[PDB]
């Protein structure tokens, strides 16, 4: 399962670098988007990100395994296109700096592992004919 | 100077081999989807392959499955059509073709290249006409998985020229098409409007959209403007 694992390492890496503060072909194209419109939509909706933020009261491990509830109830409202696939990635950056400062930095591995079993089960066929990360990297092009 | 420019066209012997080039100038090649298309002498476009711009998703048009190959190398700006078991049916001015990430529209098109070797499913009324100011409307006729799952792209070709965007995602204009062209969708069929008739509008229009069964770009057939009594 190709897409399962190139989503997981895409995921992964942004939110490592997003709590850290330090960063590190197709997937290389991808970040460099990510980084971009993350960082741009972190800042565009904090208000919305820190109102879910302290609704959640994130302490400990538990939390983070109770997230996925959450995750699929509100991911799976409406109607997807791919803002808010990366509205999705930036508010998992978001709870994944929260998770540095409070020390619970070992709960940044899962909560990625969440988000990409998430994405890939509920959107797989969107992302399909999405064209995957090639379409992602295209839509964004500035 | 943003510009698509095809090299490698010619006269062929039937079960032939022939490589067409497709240079790319004034952009980031790397970050845009490409294609061909094609159009037999005096007939409509015909879309022939598609490659992203990672390589990674690549589709062809049932009528080339098997001897034509798209390719493409970001690091020379080129992209390829490698045409093996070269038949009749494949005489045709092949173009290069530019598609926007974020509305799947065909922006900018080359000149073309003449390949020489020696039905559609959106259909369109073959003929429309007006006077000067009068308002003409041409039909596109589509299905659930084109038209009804996806947006309709519009494009013009003036006699002895190269297609170009007239209209994308269903009613979007581009930067330079005049206000008089507007375009609607309702259900698995669109128009294409043109509020007050000009003499530069006599000209070939071609519907288009993407095929969620056949995996493919399906064009309209085209419809032939005509424009009458002016002076
Ligand atoms: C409310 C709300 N109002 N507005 C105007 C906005 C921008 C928001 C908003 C706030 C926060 C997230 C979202 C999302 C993504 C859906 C998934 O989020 C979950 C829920 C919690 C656990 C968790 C932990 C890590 C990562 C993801 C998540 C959307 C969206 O799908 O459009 N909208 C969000």
């Amino acid at each position: 399962d190709d897409l399962y694992r190139q989503s997981l390492e895409i995921i992964s890496r942004y939110l490592r670098e997003q709590a850290t503060g330090s960063k590190d072909a197709a997937g290389r194209r991808a970040l460099e988007t990510l980084r971009r419109v993350g960082d741009g939509v972190q800042r565009n909706h904090e208000t919305a990100f820190q109102g879910m933020l302290r609704k959640l009261d994130i302490k400990n491990e538990d939390d983070v395994k109770s997230l996925s509830r959450v995750m699929i109830h509100v991911f799976s409202d409406g109607v997807t296109n791919w803002g808010r696939i990366v509205t999705l990635i930036s508010f998992g950056a978001f709870v994944a700096k929260h998770l540095k400062t409070i020390n619970q930095e070992s709960c940044i591995e899962p909560l990625a592992e969440s988000i990409t079993d998430v994405l890939v089960r509920t959107k797989r066929d969107w992302l399909v004919k999405q064209r995957g990360w090639d379409g992602f990297v295209e839509f964004f092009h500035v | 100077q943003v510009t698509l420019k095809e090299s490698g066209g010619g006269l062929v012997k039937p079960g032939g081999s022939l490589r067409l080039s497709c240079a790319a100038s004034g952009f980031t090649f790397s970050s845009y989807s490409m294609n061909w298309v094609r159009q037999a002498p005096g007939k409509g476009l015909e879309w022939v392959s598609s490659i992203s711009s990672s390589s990674s998703y690549i589709y062809y048009a049932d009528s080339v499955k098997g001897r034509f190959t798209i390719s493409r190398d970001n690091a020379k700006n080129s992209l390829y059509l490698q045409m093996n078991s070269l038949r009749a049916e494949d005489t045709a001015v092949y173009y290069c073709a530019r598609q926007v990430g974020a509305t799947w529209a065909f922006d900018i098109w080359g000149q073309g290249t003449l390949v020489t070797v020696s039905q559609s499913v959106l259909t369109q009324p073959p003929s429309a006409s007006g006077t000067p100011g009068q308002r003409v409307t041409i039909s596109c006729s589509g299905s659930s998985s084109n038209i009804g799952s996806n947006t309709v792209n519009w494009y013009q070709q003036l006699p002895g020229t190269a297609p170009k965007l007239l209209i994308y995602s269903n009613n979007q204009r581009p930067s330079g098409v005049p206000d008089r062209f507007s375009g609607s969708k309702s259900g698995t069929s669109a128009s294409l409007a043109i509020s007050g008739l000009q003499s530069e509008d006599e000209a070939d229009y071609y519907c288009a959209a993407w095929d969620d069964s056949l995996n493919a770009w399906v064009f309209g057939g085209g419809t032939k403007l005509t424009v009458l009594g002016a002076a």
